[PDB]
């Protein structure tokens, strides 16, 4: 272990962390507080962005002078992805879109960047890996977002074996398109049952699966503490916002169980309490401003 | 020596009063 | 020059078009100005450097560069100094 | 092809306007506010480059942060800052607002404005003289000027 | 005179320079490691040692008042010269 | 001694001697020192007790009419039982003089406030509240006005550190201006100037 | 019930009770400038304390300069050569001209005269070009120090300073022209802000707001430093206490001011600029890279600094915003036990509640404006 | 040695009077206060043409710190450690060690510019000339961390700015 | 050991003034959570203000209760009256901050403080 | 400096004063930016003899 | 009798803002410096 990653300080601002992460997919929803909880410890960040650097301008505060790196990176670039990570003793890969888009589809964006960032990262000595799936990807799932992402799931589970493979559930919070979703819907209620996570308690377990020898190889499915039915998720959603962009793939997903795998270990076997949603729904839906709590399982 | 000095009879006069010229026409003039 | 001018306007750079593989057609910088001239522009003398020139130094750089923060070749600070502690290396041979 | 010379076309078009009609809205906080007040001044005169003299908060595209940020006024800063609509940038103006300067070491001061606000241009000098501060107006229109929203739109 | 690491990395004139499994190399990617490449050891190696005819120099180091304090130097031993501590200018008494 | 040494006054140094005999026999229940600087500036130290109607005397007295208060201040000397000490800059511009007034207190002992006296005192005391925690009864309305709203502690106090105990930062997860310990990127570097030689004679103090 | 109206973050927030268009109550807070300079000041030498005093009055460097450079020269016992002296009263009264400026075209910008600003702040900057000739910054010059000014002046700078104060009573001029007659103006300070003389002195109010209200009190006439007892001026007196007559009483101080800089630059003497004492200043770069005793010298004022020694003074000036005090105190040391800074700003801005009773919202504007505050000395 | 600004008690004779309820009836100080904005409007401004032109400066400008060497190439630092001594920021962090050839040098001259207070008492504490301020104030930079400058960055504005340096120090050396 | 008091001539009207302080700061939580429009219950406020009162639950000197009910005084009306922004309230819950390890073990892991 | 006389006349006659004779644009009757070298004079204990401290 | 009879220990520690951490794990050293063996003084 170099002298210069041996951990220092209070785990305060000016720490040294000994972490050394390279955050693919930074720039989104769940990078946002990754790279915070990150920079609040004194780690070294190194940010990959595809996107205007404007658009990276919140990430500039999370760390102190020098922890957070920024550095152009392609997804279809194996030279940026090893410019990324070759430095890095962790690398998380975020890389997601609900959608897919002209240049890049589901098949892009979860079976071949995931596979090129792990590939990469084993060949340059990178410790360790962790990857984000969702709890219901399945190869014989009705979305192409849930079977290219098992497929992608498997594929860095065979290319890096050494992998922490995370499952969440559905992330709700404030830049989430959870709740966000539903308060902006103003689709309808079936028979789907979901037990939604919290970004914080997201974030919580990913920083304990870098800090915890025992997370490498594993899968973790990280779940919400309370199992909803969607129908009177929904209504609760419109009952704390104060009210009386999709494609057909997210509403197959909405109307998609989140399924119990209690063979995977979860946020308590990480040591993370699964913050509930009544607790933070109204930290969300105080925006959508211009009661009574949901029935569980 | 050489040193950053006033010139040997001073300067000039500097005016540091209050010059509002009057101008215009009288009062009875100007109705 | 224009010495009729009032005393800021008197003295004025139009800048290059191109210095150091920039295009400044556009993009002019005040940085652009070499020090010798910069002491004349900023009116530190009175004296250009084509009528008084900047004493020749083997140090001095040949070719000034302006700004270069947001490019690939900007000031990255790092610390100047050795490592402090020695570690001691465990043998590479077996104990028995 | 031809929509990336059309969103190229249209990137040059959109920073041009947007580096051009820069508003700032300044704060205000210590003597680096003299020194605005003196690029604001005939000699200087920034409202020729299209930089306008004192913006309201709610119409500005450049928080100047010009001054000591302590503690007590620091959630102010921000929540201006968050008051201010997209796009928005931010100047810090002299050492106390870079890294806390002459009172870096102070119970009360935060040690920059960049532990609250994400910081575009730092401007240096206690304090920078208003010529400095419209050097580094001019660095943040070119940095506009090399915005590539649109093309970073069209490939992703 | 400056030299190279076989990372690649420039050694400055104290001799810093990252070990290749140093994560801190990485504030240097797609940016660079600025050095000066005028080493004052080896320009100062460059000049030649000055021969005179007295027992004892004095160095301020050229241009009086804008060199350095007024020092004087030894010059007995002729085995080694004798060194401005300020400036690097080395004397040898010529006999 | 005529160039580079400040000329001494000894016709302000006697009037001063003077008045300080007048105030400490006038008022022998509060006065418990008086003393004239080597640079000409009357000190009267107090009572506490005495922080009423001294101050009133020198305002109201027809051959004193300190009718100013320039300043307000508090020094913390921790190596005293009474640590603060509060000090009283008054201007006479009758008499064109200026007279020092000084009292103590440790931390648990009220001051009287003197905004009867002087309402100028009414954000001095109170920033003698803020920054040195020196209670002053009978203020109108006494809180802090120079630290921020939660601060804790207060700073002038010298064992209070130079950087404090809490620093700020945005954090984007809460959305909000948070408080944690304080990290200092740089230590602070304490630099022992003190040279081991004595300095002034004059000012040497008797040994144990 | 009355409105409650938080004017949040100069900066300040005020906290206004108003009944209507009244004001009922002013809470100014205060405090978004405090920075701990005066406890920054225990932890670093004399020398090094100097330039915190150039940032408290952001707009009169030098005058704060004199003022803890009296207090430290008064605890040292020494005293400044001549020519520093007047070199001293030279850029107080630049320093005050500057600081009239921007109190005058503030306070007139904020009730909406908008072209004297810039009209005034153009010789703003030529004064800022005399900063900076003699000590290389435009604002915070770090100039005047204990023991006398910094360097000498250079060759034509009072040339130029002649060239500047011939033509500035003609940028008053039309100023005044532009506001004093205005029955816009007037409209906006006649009536405003008045303070008794009694008020005004219980309250320890200084310099303008004094002399507003008729109190024939300036430091500079009745305890005088360092040569202002050799230049002969006047001191404007008001006669309502209003906003008024203290710009007005602020127009003939720049007006005074000018006749100040005349007799400086007629009467500047020769000889050397800082006290020839060298265990206080520094001796010359050409004396210190030859003499023995002069580079020990310079090595300890530049490291240690010189020993006061022990006691405490108050010293004060008149400042172009009233008076501006230190209460120094030394303990032996190299560097300062205690170092109060009384500023005038601080009694003014806590009369503004008084000063604002019976007048309207926008009036108080006005009284900030007449109570010439910069937040840096307020706050500290 | 004191004056009355406002106290005039104005004239009450019909004439005065008239010349008052003119000027309140008539606007004339209002046409007075337009007169002086017209004069100003036909006045050349006092606008310079900023990059093109440049704010007056003097040798003595404390800008953009840099270190110096001697005309041989040798740094003049011999590593005293006065200006960060003297720093009032504490904005200077040095260390030293002799070097190969026995030198008293720095491996260490740090110079946090968002510390620095720009007031030049590095460069007048300094015994050799190595350390000064000069006259460089066109280098804003996008980044809190390019403002943190080390030996290599102070070494490389010397070598960049000497012949600009040398020059302001050789009109401005006789004043110190 | 005979001192001036501050307001209480002993531990009894000294907890008098503890007690009415209390009562204030308990009717203040609703409004102080409605008003800054927190994330917090009534519940969790009213037990941060409990454990800010038994924090201070072992001080035996009138004097020192004293102070602590002026200081307590001045923070309520610096909540009542809208001073504090809601970033001021929520400083007495400590959210940011990672939990300090507490027994000797974790201490020992992550350095050199006891 | 360069006003025609007629917006001169204008001018002056707008502003009520003579504005050519106080110009607040500077112009040639500044002092030069390249100065001769000063030469400073010493302070009164820049003696051989006499000079002792204590005194 | 305008004064009251405290007899308990005086103790300022909940006045004094410090932090629980920086009262009861520091060690303060009380000592006269020792001379530093470059000097006589
Ligand atoms: C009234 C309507 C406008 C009449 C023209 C005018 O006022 O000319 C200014 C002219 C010169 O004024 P000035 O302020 O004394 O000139 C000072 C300059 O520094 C002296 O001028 P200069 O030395 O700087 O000379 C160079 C200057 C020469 O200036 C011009 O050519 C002025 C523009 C003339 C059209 O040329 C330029 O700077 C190029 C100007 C290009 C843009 C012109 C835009 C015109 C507006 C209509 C489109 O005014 C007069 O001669 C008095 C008024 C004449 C009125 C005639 C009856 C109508
Ligand atoms: C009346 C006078 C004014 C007239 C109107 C103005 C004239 C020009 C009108 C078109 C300007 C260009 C499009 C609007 C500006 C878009 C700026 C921007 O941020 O774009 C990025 C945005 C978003 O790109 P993005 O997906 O990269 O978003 C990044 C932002 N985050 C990370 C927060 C999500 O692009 C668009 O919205 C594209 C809009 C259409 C582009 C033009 C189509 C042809 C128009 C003819
Ligand atoms: C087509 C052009 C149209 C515009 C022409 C003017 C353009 C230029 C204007 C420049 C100034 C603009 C300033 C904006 C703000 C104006 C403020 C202002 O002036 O307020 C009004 C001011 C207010 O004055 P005041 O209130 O400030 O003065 C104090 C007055 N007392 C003491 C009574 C309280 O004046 C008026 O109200 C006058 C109104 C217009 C009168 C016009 C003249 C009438 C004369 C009749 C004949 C009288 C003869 C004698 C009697 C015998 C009769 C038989
Ligand atoms: C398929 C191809 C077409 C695709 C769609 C585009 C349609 C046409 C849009 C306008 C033209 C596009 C290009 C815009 C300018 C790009 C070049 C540029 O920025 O040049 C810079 C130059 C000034 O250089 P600068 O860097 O600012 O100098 C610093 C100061 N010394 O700048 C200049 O010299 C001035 C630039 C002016 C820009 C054009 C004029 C304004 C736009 C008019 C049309 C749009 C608005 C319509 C009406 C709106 C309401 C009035
Ligand atoms: N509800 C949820 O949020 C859940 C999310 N997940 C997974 O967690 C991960 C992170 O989620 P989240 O933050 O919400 O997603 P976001 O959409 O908010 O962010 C995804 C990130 O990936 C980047 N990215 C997307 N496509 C590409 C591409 N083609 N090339 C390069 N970079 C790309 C984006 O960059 P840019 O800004 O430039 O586009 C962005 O930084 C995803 O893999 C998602 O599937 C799993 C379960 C639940
Ligand atoms: C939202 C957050 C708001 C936070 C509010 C912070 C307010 C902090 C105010 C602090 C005031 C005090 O702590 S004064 C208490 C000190 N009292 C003592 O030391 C005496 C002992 N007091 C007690 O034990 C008290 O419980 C009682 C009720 C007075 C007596 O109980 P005992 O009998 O059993
Ligand atoms: S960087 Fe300096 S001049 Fe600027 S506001 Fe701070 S203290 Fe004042
Ligand atoms: S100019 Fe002043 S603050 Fe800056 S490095 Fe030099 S001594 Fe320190
Ligand atoms: S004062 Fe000069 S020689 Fe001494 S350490 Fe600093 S730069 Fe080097
Ligand atoms: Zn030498």
């Amino acid at each position: 272990l170099h002298h210069a990653v041996i951990p220092h300080g209070k785990g305060g601002r000016s720490s040294v962390s000994g972490i050394v992460a390279t955050v693919f997919g930074a720039t989104g929803f769940l990078g946002r507080y990754l790279v915070n909880h990150l920079g609040r410890m004194g780690s070294q960040v190194i940010v990959p962005y595809r996107c205007e650097p404007y658009d990276t301008m919140h990430l500039r505060p999370m760390g102190d002078l020098g922890q957070i790196i920024f550095m152009d990176w392609n997804g279809r670039d194996k030279d940026s992805i090893r410019r990324a990570v070759e430095h890095s003793n962790v690398v998380i890969n975020l890389v997601g879109r609900e959608w897919e888009t002209k240049n890049f589809d589901f098949e892009d964006v979860f079976v071949k960047i995931p596979q090129a960032i792990a590939q990469v990262s084993k060949e340059a000595g990178v410790e360790k890996f962790i990857h984000i799936s969702h709890l219901n990807a399945d190869i014989k799932s009705s979305s192409k977002y849930l079977r290219n992402k098992a497929v992608g799931e498997k594929e860095v589970r065979e290319t890096f074996p050494e992998a922490t493979i995370i499952k969440p559930a559905d992330i709700f919070g404030r830049e989430d398109r959870f709740l966000n979703y539903f308060a902006n819907i103003r689709s309808l209620g079936k028979k789907t049952v979901k037990q939604p996570v919290y970004i914080v308690d997201v974030t919580k377990g990913i920083i304990n699966a870098i800090k915890d020898p025992d997370a490498r190889g594993k899968t973790f499915a990280f779940v919400g503490p309370n199992r909803y039915l969607l129908f009177d998720l929904v209504q609760y959603v419109f009952a704390v916002a104060h009210r009386p962009w999709t494609t057909r793939d997210k509403v197959e997903r909405i109307h998609t169980t989140d399924r119990t795998l209690p063979h995977l270990p979860g946020l308590e076997d990480l040591g993370v309490q699964a913050t509930p949603l009544e607790l933070k729904a109204i930290e969300v839906l105080r925006r959508h401003r211009t009661v009574q709590p949901a029935k569980t399982v | 020596v050489k040193q950053d000095m006033p010139p040997v009879g001073g300067y000039g006069p500097i005016d540091y009063k209050r010059n509002l010229p009057r101008r215009g026409l009288s009062g009875y003039s100007m109705f | 020059e224009d010495n009729k001018q009032f005393f800021g306007r008197h003295r004025w750079v139009i800048y290059t078009t191109e210095m150091n593989g920039k295009n400044t057609f556009w993009d002019v910088d005040g940085s652009m100005v070499p020090p010798e001239w910069h002491r004349w522009l900023h009116c530190m003398t009175d004296d250009p450097p084509t009528v008084k020139p900047p004493t020749a130094r083997k140090f001095i750089w040949t070719n000034h560069k302006f700004n270069l923060s947001g490019t690939p070749q900007q000031y990255v600070p790092y610390s100047t100094t050795r490592k402090k502690i020695q570690e001691w290396v465990p043998p590479s041979t077996p104990y028995k | 092809s031809r929509g990336e010379y059309v969103v190229a076309k249209l990137d040059d078009l959109i920073n041009w306007a947007r580096r051009s009609s820069l508003w700032p809205m300044t704060f205000g906080l210590a003597c680096c506010a003299v020194e605005m007040m003196h690029m604001a001044a005939p000699r200087y005169d920034m409202d020729r480059f299209g930089v306008v003299f004192r913006a309201s908060p709610r119409q500005s595209d450049v928080m100047i942060v010009a001054g000591t940020l302590t503690n007590k006024m620091a959630p102010a800063l921000r929540k201006v800052y968050d008051q201010m609509p997209e796009p928005r940038y931010v100047v810090s103006m002299g050492s106390c607002a870079n890294g806390g300067g002459y009172y870096h070491y102070s119970y009360s001061v935060v040690r920059g404005c960049d532990r609250i606000v994400p910081v575009d241009i730092y401007v240096p000098g206690c304090p920078p003289t208003a010529e400095a501060l419209l050097y580094g107006i001019l660095q943040l229109q070119k940095k506009i000027k090399r915005e590539k929203r649109l093309r970073i739109w069209y490939r992703r | 005179g400056v030299r190279t690491s076989p990372t690649g990395e420039k050694v400055t004139h104290t001799g810093q320079v990252y070990d290749d499994e140093d994560y801190r190399r990485v504030r240097f990617v797609g940016r660079q490691k600025e050095v000066n490449e005028n080493f004052a050891i080896d320009l100062i190696a460059e000049q030649p040692v000055s021969q005179v005819g007295s027992r004892v120099i004095s160095c301020d180091g050229g241009g009086g008042a804008l060199g350095h304090p007024r020092v004087y130097i030894n010059l007995d031993k002729e085995t080694k010269t004798g060194t401005c501590g300020y400036c690097g200018l080395q004397f040898r008494q010529q006999h | 001694t005529r160039p580079t040494v400040r000329p001494r006054n000894d016709v302000a140094h006697k009037q001063l001697s003077a008045f300080g005999e007048y105030v400490a026999e006038i008022l022998p229940k509060y006065v418990q020192q008086v003393q004239v600087s080597c640079f000409s500036e009357l000190e009267i130290c107090i009572h506490p007790d005495g922080v009423i109607p001294v101050l009133t005397f020198l305002r109201d007295h027809s051959n004193a009419q300190f009718k100013s208060l320039a300043d307000l201040t508090a020094v913390d000397i921790p190596t005293r039982q009474n640590r603060f000490e509060i000090v009283y800059n008054l201007l006479s511009l009758r008499f064109n003089s200026r007279i020092r007034v000084k009292t103590y207190t440790d931390e648990l002992t009220p001051v009287e406030s003197s905004v009867s006296v002087y309402k100028a005192a009414n954000w001095y005391e109170r920033e003698i509240w803020d920054m040195f925690g020196v209670f002053f009864a009978n203020h109108p309305d006494l809180r802090r006005i120079l630290t921020d709203y939660g601060f804790e502690g207060h700073p002038f106090r010298k064992d209070f550190p130079l950087s404090g105990y809490v620093e700020l930062r945005y954090d984007d997860e809460v959305k909000r201006v948070v408080a944690e310990p304080v990290e200092l990127a740089q230590e602070f570097r304490k630099f022992d100037l003190n040279s081991p030689w004595e300095a002034f004679p004059a000012y040497r103090q008797p040994p144990e | 019930s009355n409105l409650t109206l938080n004017f949040g973050p100069g900066v300040l927030r005020l906290v206004m009770e108003l009944s209507g268009e009244m004001v009922r109550k002013c809470d100014p807070h205060i405090g978004l400038l405090h920075r701990g300079t005066e406890k920054l000041i225990e932890y670093k030498t004399y020398l090094q304390a100097l330039p915190y005093f150039d940032r408290l009055d952001y707009v009169s460097m030098m005058c704060n300069e004199q003022a803890y450079s009296l207090a430290v020269e008064k605890l040292l016992n020494i005293q400044p050569p001549p020519r520093a002296q007047w070199i001293r009263v030279l850029f107080g009264e630049i320093t005050r001209l500057l600081n009239h400026i921007m109190a005058v075209t503030t306070h007139a910008l904020d009730i909406g005269a908008m072209t004297p600003f810039f009209w005034m702040f153009e010789e703003r900057e030529k004064m800022f070009e005399f900063y900076e000739r003699v000590s290389g910054a435009r604002m915070h010059a770090a100039y005047v120090r204990p023991g006398g000014v910094h360097q000498d002046l250079p060759l034509g700078l009072m040339d130029d300073i002649y060239e500047f104060s011939k033509n500035f009573s003609l940028r008053i001029d039309e100023l005044e022209e532009m506001l004093t007659n205005n029955r816009i103006w007037r409209n906006r300070t006649v009536d405003i802000g008045v303070v008794t003389a009694e008020d005004a002195l219980n309250y320890g109010f200084s310099g303008v707001m004094l002399r507003g209200s008729g109190i024939q009190w300036d430091l500079r006439k009745t305890q005088p430093y360092d040569v202002y007892d050799q230049v002969e001026f006047d001191v404007p007196i008001g006669s309502r206490g209003d906003c008024y007559d203290r710009y007005l009483c602020r127009v003939e101080e720049m007006r005074q001011s000018i006749r100040i800089i005349s007799q400086c630059l007629n009467k500047m003497p020769p000889g050397e600029i800082k006290v020839d004492d060298a265990k206080v200043s520094p001796p010359k770069r050409a004396e210190m890279k030859t003499s023995m005793e002069s580079l020990i010298h310079h090595f300890k004022l530049y490291t240690e600094g010189y020993q006061v020694p022990p006691g405490a003074t108050y010293t004060a000036i008149e400042a172009p915003k009233g008076e501006f005090g230190v209460y120094l105190v030394s303990d032996g040391s190299s560097r300062p036990y205690r170092c109060k800074i009384k500023a005038p700003g601080f009694a003014h801005l806590a009369g503004l509640d008084k000063m604002s009773k019976g007048h309207m919202l926008a009036d108080v504007v006005a009284i900030i404006g007449t109570q010439d505050i910069v937040f840096g000395e307020v706050d500290r | 040695t004191y004056k009355y600004v406002n106290l005039r008690e104005p004239s009450m004779d019909m004439k005065s009077v008239t010349d008052r309820a003119a000027q309140t009836l008539l606007w004339t100080e209002l046409i007075r206060g337009l007169g002086m904005t017209l004069s100003y409007l036909f006045r050349e401004p006092a606008t310079i043409n900023y990059p093109f032109e440049k704010g007056p400066l003097s040798p003595r400008f404390r800008g953009e710190h840099a270190l110096r060497r001697y005309p041989s190439g040798e740094e003049r630092c011999i590593a005293c450690k006065l200006c960060e001594a003297v720093c009032p920021a504490q904005a200077i962090t040095i260390e030293a060690e002799p070097r190969a050839d026995g030198s008293r040098r720095t491996t260490r001259y740090d110079i946090d510019m968002t510390k620095c207070i720009y007031c030049g008492f590095c460069q007048e504490a300094c015994p050799v000339d190595a350390i000064v301020e000069g006259p460089n104030f066109e280098f804003s930079t996008e980044t809190h961390e390019e403002l943190l400058y080390n030996k290599e960055k102070l070494l490389n504005n010397g070598d960049k700015w000497e012949a600009e340096i040398a020059a302001n120090i050789q009109a401005d050396y006789l004043y110190r | 050991t005979s001192v001036k008091p501050i307001f209480s001539r002993d531990m009894n009207e000294a907890k008098r003034r503890v007690r009415e302080l209390y009562r204030a700061w308990y009717r203040e939580v609703p409004n102080t959570v409605h008003l800054f429009q927190l994330d917090i219950s009534v519940k969790q406020g009213r037990d941060k203000v409990r454990e800010m009162f038994k924090k201070n639950a072992h001080v035996t000197d009138p004097r020192v209760v004293d102070l602590l009910v002026i200081k307590g005084k001045m923070e309520l009306e610096e909540t009542i009256n809208v001073w504090k922004q809601r970033t001021h309230v929520m400083r007495f819950f400590h959210e940011t901050e990672a939990p300090r390890p507490k027994d000797f073990l974790s201490k020992f892991y992550v350095g050199h403080d006891p | 400096a360069s006003a025609t006389r007629l917006i001169q006349g204008l001018r002056n006659w707008a502003s009520g004063r003579d504005l050519q004779a106080k110009l607040q644009l500077r112009y040639q009757e500044i002092s030069k930016r390249t100065q001769p070298p000063p030469k400073l004079p010493v302070g009164p204990s820049h003696r051989l003899s006499n000079n002792y401290y204590c005194a | 009798t305008q004064l009251i009879t405290v007899d308990e220990k005086l103790d300022i520690t909940t006045l004094t803002g410090v932090p629980e951490e920086h009262i009861k794990t520091r060690k303060a050293r009380i000592f006269v410096p020792a001379r530093n063996n470059m000097q006589s003084g």
